[PDB]
């Protein structure tokens, strides 16, 4: 006879249970970083997480993108007259 | 249209030339004075989930 010992056997009944939970859990988990993983080509680093210097250099080129070529190329007649545009950096 | 003397007085703002004091609405305060958000806002809420709206700063 090469039976479990008996306090092995009694706590063996609960582990399907981890198991499914470990199962659900790292779908969960996978889900998560799957959809934080497919915009941005990598898992991005929080802004706040970054010193001051490092901040300037991850948004300048957005800046130059989105609000120094509009206004660099801006004409008269360029904006529409239904006054939904784009809003300012900084709101006031 | 309305002088040229006019325009300088309308296009002067301090009498002292030395001292660099921007115009301002506004002064930011939040990520130390920064901007963390550079987008629209329909941008913001799809940036997030659908792929392409980041240009992959390299
Ligand atoms: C092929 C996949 C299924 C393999 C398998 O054994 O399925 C039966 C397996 C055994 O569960 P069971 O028949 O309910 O036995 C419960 C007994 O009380 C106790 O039964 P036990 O004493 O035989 O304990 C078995 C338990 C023992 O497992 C462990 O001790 C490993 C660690 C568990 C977490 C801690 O192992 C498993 O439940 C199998 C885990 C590996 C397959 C799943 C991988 C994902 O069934 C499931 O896992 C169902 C879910
Ligand atoms: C039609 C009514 C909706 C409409 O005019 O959408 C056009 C609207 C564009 O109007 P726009 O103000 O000229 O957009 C340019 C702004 O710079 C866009 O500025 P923004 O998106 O940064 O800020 C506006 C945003 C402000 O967002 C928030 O306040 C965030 C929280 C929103 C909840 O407002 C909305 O998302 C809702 C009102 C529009 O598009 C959107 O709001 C984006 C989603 C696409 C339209 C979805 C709804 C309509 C779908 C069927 C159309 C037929
Ligand atoms: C409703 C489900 C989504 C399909 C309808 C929307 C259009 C679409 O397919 O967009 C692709 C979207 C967005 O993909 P995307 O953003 O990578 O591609 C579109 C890229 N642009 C916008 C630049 C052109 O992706 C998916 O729908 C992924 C598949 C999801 C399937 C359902 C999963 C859960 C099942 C339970």
């Amino acid at each position: 006879n090469t039976a479990y010992p008996t306090p092995l056997k009694t706590i063996l009944k609960t582990t399907p249970a981890f198991v499914v939970y470990f199962v659900f859990g790292l779908g969960f988990s996978t889900v998560i970083y799957d959809v934080v993983y497919h915009p941005k080509d990598r898992i991005e680093r929080f802004y706040f997480r970054s010193s001051k210097f490092e901040r300037l250099s991850r948004k300048r080129d957005e800046k130059l993108r989105h609000y120094f070529k509009p206004a660099i190329e801006w004409q008269p007649w360029y904006n529409t007259s239904t006054n939904n545009n784009t809003r300012p950096l900084l709101r006031y | 249209v309305h002088g040229e003397e006019y325009a300088q007085k309308m296009q002067k703002r301090f009498h002292q030339t030395d001292i660099w004091a921007p115009f301002r609405h506004r002064y930011a305060y939040m990520y130390n004075s920064s901007n963390k958000n550079v987008k629209d806002y329909k941008q913001v809420t799809l940036s997030r989930y659908i792929n392409g709206f980041d240009k992959f700063n390299v």
